[PDB]
């Protein structure tokens, strides 16, 4: 989700 | 024959000491902010990139999710915060909320590809297009047809602990 912003 | 450039890597990633394997550290490393780092988004090119023919290298990837990996065109934007999406130049797959992805873009395409423990990038620069494979039966899994227009790197993601990608020998 937003756990993945940085990819 | 691929290693990973430290140079381009975001400073919170950890490189293996043979510079085949990416994961997440817990700190930002004190590292020189050239050009070439990505300096927000958790990412890292090979050292080695690519204007013409056809090339293959192998990725092993973690049960977890976090991870994602393909190939960047290399004017793929350092600095700052930006998306990871094709119009930015980043062509890969993605390991995110238990689910498989090709990260088309607006939307991204689930792949019903079962558990994935090592994947073959297979760049065409000839063609144009970059395919994915899983190795145990060479399963297609992806391809995405682009008219690349400058070099292509690899490129290599890890936004979350507990996961890992690694270049295969």
């Amino acid at each position: 989700t937003l756990e993945a912003l940085f990819q | 024959e691929l290693t990973l450039d430290p140079d381009t890597a975001n400073p919170r990633l950890i490189l293996s000491l043979d510079l085949k394997g990416v994961r997440l550290g817990e700190r930002a490393q004190d590292l020189p902010n050239h050009p070439c780092r990505f300096d927000t988004n958790t990412r890292v090119l090979a050292s080695c990139g690519f204007s013409s023919g056809r090339h293959h290298w192998e990725v092993e990837v973690g049960s977890k999710d976090g991870w994602a990996f393909g190939v960047a065109r290399e004017s793929v934007r350092r600095k700052g915060l930006t998306p990871f999406t094709p119009e930015e130049g980043v062509w890969a797959l993605q390991l995110n909320g238990g689910q498989y992805w090709a990260v088309t873009s607006p939307e991204r395409s689930p792949l019903s590809c079962g558990h994935l423990s090592r994947v073959r990038v297979a760049l065409d620069l000839e063609v144009g297009a970059v395919s994915f494979y899983a190795v145990e039966d060479m399963r297609h899994l992806y391809t995405f047809r682009v008219n690349f227009q400058e070099r292509v790197f690899p490129l290599f993601s890890v936004c979350s602990t507990g996961t890992y990608l690694r270049i295969w020998p």
